[PDB]
RNA sequence: AACGCGACGAUACUACCCGCACGUUGUAGACGUAUAAGAAUAGGCUCCGGCCUCGUAUCCUAGCAGGCGAUUCCUCCGCCGGCCUCGAAGUGGCCGUCGGUAAUUCGCGUAUUGCAAUUUAGACACGCGCGGGAUCAAAUCCUUUGCAGACGACUUAGAUGUG
């Protein structure tokens, strides 16, 4: 593409009044249609492997559970 | 520091473009006198193409009915196309824009009363200080050749000239340094010490 | 068909310009220098050899 | 992730001088000399070794550190050029117009050309001039067999690639005419 | 009609400007670069062609044949330019002593009444020092400039009009050193030049003049129809004209008396 | 002779009125003084007197020259601009021309 | 985030007669100041338990200030942040000197590289490395590397910006 | 084998390094804590010179050709004050030509009106044998 | 380019030029309006010793708004001549004469502007003055021409001539 030696007419990048105006409206609705829809209706990933103590942690989590059964 | 001095030449050369318009549209309008030389050797941020595109483009402007009158006068000169910079950062249809535009001055090149002149330095645009070192740029002479400048070889010749003139000038400049070195040794030896001990004490 | 300005047109055009074209107009200018020739033919301030001066908007007004 | 610090090597002959300027190297040696610009890579030169060139930056990317790659491959060449040479040998072939190639030395610009005569019965003489430094030999020891040979594999190969493109069929079948001029053999003159 | 023409109006002056002379190199050898003439009008010829490959090969045509009186050009000066970033300038003019007459009908627009004083203090100083104002004047030219000028001008008295004014014109010298073209000129001062010297027979050469003149007319005929753009009426003719490639089939003498 | 000066004032230039984007207030002007680059500088001119010097047509008492009185009144910005008021707003022509800034009254 | 400063935060359900002396729950806030820290107290309460600032009580608020602030550290930060897609796992480690300026070169990190928000950053732990071999990402490694040295190339001085016209061209050397 | 290169000669960051900052003292690089961050610590008896130990940028920082020798990495200020005081730092900073600039600007920033005068007349004095000497070269 | 520029010819008046004499003469704004290497910025400069973040540098900078004499000197500045140099919008160097000159030192003046009021001071341009040099011109109208033409405008010719 020649683009460089000829260039086409430029897209113009100053924003209408008019256009701005509806983007406006059009959001809005579009959040009015996705608390409708979410209205009408019909996780933990862990500790990262790369975590240098996830064994020290681990063993917190095995400790406190047996307090916990034995308290219970 | 800050300072009123009757002109200031910059030397256009290592200069971002529009680093150094709005520098020096500020100081016209402050009441301050600026010939830059050198347009030929500015810098613009960016790959060449970009600046050739942005030209391109600015070619494709022209009015319909009549373009000798109020048409976009599309000037090809480095000169020029610095100053086109600086006009669009005055308000130059006021009569204050007016009087800050003819407080300048702009060539090609260093005329011959500006070459025995110091030419003054801008670091705040200075594209060795200002840009990444493995950033692209473009020299506003290159892009003047390819959109229609005719006097790139009579400059680049002229230029030629002048710094086989100034090889000359610094030979006998080194020779005065020289000669003041040794005049300085010889007066050291038949001074008044207390003139070069109370000196000293004052750091001078 | 090719343009007048076609890169194939022009460099055929230069190897006629060197090789044909060329040493005949450098043929007939030698005829024509001659005859030019020969019709035309046919102190240091003092003397002017020193180049002196004869008899400002490039410099604000200082 | 702006590495601190990465470095490469180069091993210099004991037959060769080496002289690097801001970014400018020269190499000198038994063949000749060699001169290329370096100010558009960022790298700090240094010797590490009796002959060991260095080569290092600081805070670079990956790109950049990369970069040191091209220019310890490209100084190394200049090193073998200057040393031991480079040769490209080129054969052309034909079916039924034997191809006349003519080698010339020009007194005036100091560059070999080569003239293709006779291309698939093409009467335009196909003229191309060489690199400087280049020089071109018909092989009396093989057919139809031209040898470039020189100090720079940039000028060398450069100038062995304009010969092929300029002897190249156009409107034909790719499949039926096999004329052309073709490299056959990289290496070095030593 | 064309655009590359596209300001429509008269020429600005009479006899119309070169506007480019061939680009020179040292190399050559001296010479000048243009003439001037005066229209006569057209004849029949008949050619024995010789081209090769032509239908008319080896045949007799008939053509068209334009004949331009040309007196001998009388050289009266010469003008040195320099090279500038803002592009070319004029230095330095030097004229001769004894300018004719008709020259200076051209430096007045009543010749009928004046007192006739054009260039008579530059006649002094040819003999002011030992002419040291017209040397350094050349030296100036030989250690600055970059091109070189020479002004000559026709005679009227040779050709059948009823004006007396000359036509003064500048003639570049090309082919050669800065020094050697000013030794040129300045040997060439107060001399008739022909155009046995200038141009030579079988040359294609380039033709400059101002074109006939029609006055006011309306798209009938200005554009040939059945913003600039739009055809609209105006002036056609007296415009400026470079025609290209025109052979030069016979240089008279005039002294010949079979020509 | 002596070949020196006699200049016991500061320089100064007279850049603009106090405004805004749109709306100016020619009571208040802003000055640019010679070697000044924070509020710090600035501080030490305040107070005092500023003299606008032109030129007119007509003599009047003895002099073609005529004088607007002023006093610095506070830094402006963090550049040492400082503000200035006048006994009379200064001209709107004088965007740029050079003013005298002088050192009484002095608590040095 | 600011000048961030670590708290902890006691606070506990207000005593009633079924349940006198309460829970007593803590927690570890890095907030700008006092009145923050409460409001990211209650803020992380109510997701974990039913107790809020109205049937809540604030039993004590210190300032835990750095044992060693002038001792480089390495710190590790494990943390969730929130994206368009959802909730994420980051494990990011820091070479700073006190535990306040590793989140808070943490927060301009995580700001720069995915442009998150301080309502979107989930802080979970922050760890102090003990040993060089705990230290896991390459950027850390090599500023623990050993006889660590290294130039400066191309610094550019530092020119008064009042300066607006010099007379010799600067250098970047040194 | 010949190699003749001459491309650069900075000074390193590294433990053991004096810097000068922008307010005049020095400091002595103890432990890096990135590429444009450094701990350091200026256990110097100058009141001038003293710099409390801290994070210092390198932005604000000037390397001086002064490196204590062998300063361990992590070095607390009792052992920088003992390798300062050993390799008599002060002394090695008071012949550098940065410490003799920094003291001719403080002498000529500290003159009275009556020593400027004296300044001026000294200069004319000492100027007068200068131009007799370069009138005879 | 009808508000871009260069070279050259003749320039009557007026005053074209030189010297110095002053302006109720006009300014987008004088007050030390002082300062030439080139080039690189992952390198340079140098007297070849060494030096480089830094123009907070260098020069100049004292005397009724700034004398006359002395000693001491060829220190600094300026005007005119000769030799040359300087064309990108054109200048500086050397030599010489003359004048001024705290580099060291000295004798006699300043008051009253009354406790501050721009320190009327620079530059270019524009005028008026003398007393001296120099110069003795063109264009338009009118008549004519038709290479031109709606009118203007354009190519021409009108002073003794190849009219």
């Amino acid at each position: 593409a020649g683009t460089i030696n000829k260039p086409k007419k430029p897209t113009s990048k100053r924003k209408t009044t008019r256009l701005r105006a509806k983007i406006s409206k059009r959001a809005a609705e579009k959040k009015r249609k996705e608390r409708k829809l979410a209205r009408k209706n019909p996780k933990d990933p862990g500790i990262p492997n790369l975590f240098p103590y996830k064994e020290r942690l681990l063993q917190q989590r095995e400790e406190e559970r047996i307090r916990r059964k034995e308290e219970l | 520091m800050s300072s009123f001095e009757s002109v200031v030449v910059i030397d256009g050369k290592g200069h971002l473009l529009g680093r150094l318009a709005s520098i020096v549209a500020k100081q016209l309008l402050s009441g301050q006198k600026i010939v830059v030389v050198r347009c030929e050797a500015l810098n613009i941020s960016g790959e060449f193409f970009r600046a050739k595109l942005k030209y391109h483009a600015y070619l494709r402007k022209m009015t319909r009915y009549n373009p000798t009158r109020g048409g976009p006068f599309h000037f090809r000169a480095p000169s020029r196309i610095f100053y086109k910079a600086v006009r669009g950062m005055i308000p130059h249809k006021t009569a204050r824009g007016a009087a800050a535009l003819e407080r300048l001055k702009v060539f090609e090149g260093v005329p011959p009363p500006y070459d025995k002149k110091k030419k003054m330095v801008v670091p705040q645009a200075l594209r060795v200080l200002r840009l990444q070192p493995g950033r692209k740029y473009c020299t506003v002479g290159r892009l003047s050749h390819e959109v229609g400048w005719k006097y790139q070889d009579v400059v680049a010749r002229l230029e030629e000239r002048r710094k086989a003139k100034g090889a000359a000038y610094y030979e006998r400049k080194k020779l005065a340094a020289r000669q003041l070195s040794e005049a300085k040794k010889a007066a050291a030896a038949k001074v008044d010490p207390k003139v070069s001990e109370a000196l000293a004490a004052y750091g001078y | 068909a090719k343009s007048a300005r076609a890169s194939r047109i022009k460099e055929n055009h230069q190897r006629f310009k060197k090789n044909i074209a060329g040493p005949v107009e450098a043929a007939r200018l030698e005829r024509l220098s001659a005859k030019l020739m020969a019709i035309a033919q046919a102190s240091g301030v003092k003397s002017g050899k020193s180049i002196g001066r004869k008899d400002s908007s490039i410099v604000f007004p200082m | 992730m702006r590495y601190i610090h990465s470095e490469e090597t180069i091993p210099v002959p004991e037959n060769l001088k080496v002289s690097i300027k801001s970014r400018l190297v020269t190499v000198e040696g038994p063949r000749g000399k060699l001169q290329k610009d370096l100010s558009h890579i960022a790298v700090n030169f240094s010797v590490v070794k009796k002959g060991v060139i260095g080569l290092e930056i600081h805070h670079g990317s990956r790109k950049d550190v990369a970069a040191l790659r091209t220019v310890r491959t490209i100084i190394n060449n200049m090193i073998i050029g200057v040393t031991k040479g480079f040769k490209y040998k080129m054969r052309y072939v034909y079916a039924h117009f034997p191809i006349n190639v003519n080698v010339e030395k020009n007194a005036e610009t100091g560059c070999y050309e080569v003239e293709i005569r006779n291309f698939i019965g093409e009467k335009i003489v196909r003229k191309v001039v060489m690199a400087p430094g280049v020089e071109v030999e018909i092989s009396k020891a093989q057919k139809d067999e031209l040898i470039l040979s020189g100090n720079s594999l940039e000028a060398v190969s450069q100038s062995a690639a304009d010969i092929q493109q300029i002897c190249k069929v156009r409107n034909k079948d790719i499949r039926k005419f096999l004329d052309g001029i073709y490299v056959s053999e990289k290496g070095n003159i030593v | 009609g064309s655009l590359a023409f596209l300001p429509r109006k008269r020429a600005a002056r009479h006899r119309g400007r070169v506007k480019s002379f061939p680009k020179d190199d040292p190399k050559k050898p001296v010479h000048l670069t243009a003439a001037m003439g005066y229209k006569a009008g057209m004849t029949t010829i008949v050619r024995d062609l010789d081209r090769p490959g032509a239908k008319a090969h080896k045949k007799e045509v008939v053509e068209a044949v334009t004949i331009i009186d040309c007196p001998p050009m009388v050289v009266v000066g010469l003008v040195g330019y320099i090279e500038t970033p803002r592009g070319l300038r004029s230095l330095t003019t030097v004229w001769a002593e004894h300018l004719s007459d008709e020259v200076k009908r051209r430096f007045y627009k009543n010749w009928y009444k004046s007192k006739k004083k054009a260039f008579t203090k530059y006649a002094k100083k040819y003999a002011e020092n030992n002419g040291a104002s017209i040397t350094r004047e050349l030296e100036r030219i030989k250690k600055y400039c970059t091109v070189v000028r020479v002004l000559a001008h026709t005679q009227i008295r040779k050709t059948p009009l009823k004006q007396k004014k000359a036509h003064l014109m500048e003639i570049q010298i090309n082919g050669g050193s800065v020094a050697d073209k000013v030794e040129f000129g300045r040997s060439l001062f107060e001399k008739p030049v022909t155009i046995d010297t200038i141009f030579e027979k079988d040359e294609m050469i380039d033709v400059i003049a101002v074109t006939k003149g029609h006055g006011f007319v309306g798209v009938t005929a200005r554009w040939g129809t059945k913003q600039w753009t739009v055809a609209r009426a105006g002036q056609m003719g007296y415009h400026h004209r470079t025609s290209v490639n025109h052979k030069i089939y016979r240089i008279g003498k005039g002294d010949d008396e079979a020509n | 002779p002596s070949e020196a000066g006699h200049r016991l004032y500061v320089k100064g230039r007279h850049l603009s009125y106090q405004r805004g984007r749109r709306n100016t207030h020619p009571k208040t002007s802003l000055i640019k003084i010679e070697g000044v680059d924070d509020t710090a500088a600035a501080n030490f001119y305040l107070g005092k007197r500023v003299a606008y010097v032109y030129r007119a047509q007509k003599e009047v008492r003895g002099t073609k020259i005529r004088v607007i009185w002023g006093k610095i009144t506070r830094p402006h910005g963090n550049s040492g601009v400082v503000r200035a008021k006048f006994t009379h707003p200064l001209p709107a022509r004088s965007f740029g021309a050079s003013v005298r800034i002088m050192l009484y009254p002095s608590s040095i | 985030m600011g000048r961030l400063q670590e708290y902890q935060v006691i606070g506990r359900h207000l005593p009633t007669e079924a349940n006198p002396n309460p829970a007593l729950y803590r927690m570890r806030i890095f907030a700008p100041n006092e009145v923050v820290a409460k409001s990211r107290f209650w803020y992380f309460l109510r997701g974990l338990k039913k107790v809020k600032k109205a049937t809540g009580e604030i039993v004590s608020v210190n300032v835990i200030s750095e044992k060693h602030p002038l001792k480089v550290k390495n710190f590790g930060i494990w943390l969730r942040y929130d994206s368009r897609s959802g909730t994420h796992n980051m494990y990011k480690e820091y070479r700073e000197t006190s535990r306040v300026a590793a989140v808070e070169a943490m927060y301009a990190d995580m700001a720069a590289r995915h442009r998150a928000r301080f309502r979107s950053i989930h802080i979970l732990k922050v760890v102090e490395l003990e040993k060089t071999e705990d230290v896991k990402r390459p950027y850390i490694k090599q500023l623990v590397a050993k006889n660590l040295s290294f130039p400066l190339p191309h610094r550019v001085p530092k020119i008064s910006t009042k300066k607006i016209f010099s007379a010799k061209r600067p250098s970047t050397f040194s | 084998a010949e190699i003749n290169v001459e491309a650069t000669s900075w000074r390193r960051v590294e433990v053991g390094r004096v810097l000068k900052l922008e307010n005049g003292s020095l400091a002595a690089i103890v432990e890096i804590i990135d590429h444009k961050r450094v701990l350091a610590d200026g256990p110097s008896s100058d009141p001038k010179l003293a710099t409390p130990r801290g994070i210092v940028p390198l932005s604000r920082a000037l390397l001086t050709p002064i490196v204590i020798p062998k300063l361990p990495r992590g070095a607390r200020t009792g052992a920088v004050k003992k390798a300062w005081e050993a390799y008599g730092v002060d002394a090695k900073w008071k012949e550098t030509n940065w410490a003799k600039k920094q003291l001719q600007q403080e002498r000529r920033q500290s003159l009275t009106d009556f020593d400027r005068f004296k300044v001026m007349r000294l200069k004319k004095q000492r100027r007068f044998e200068e131009r007799k000497a370069l009138a005879k070269i």
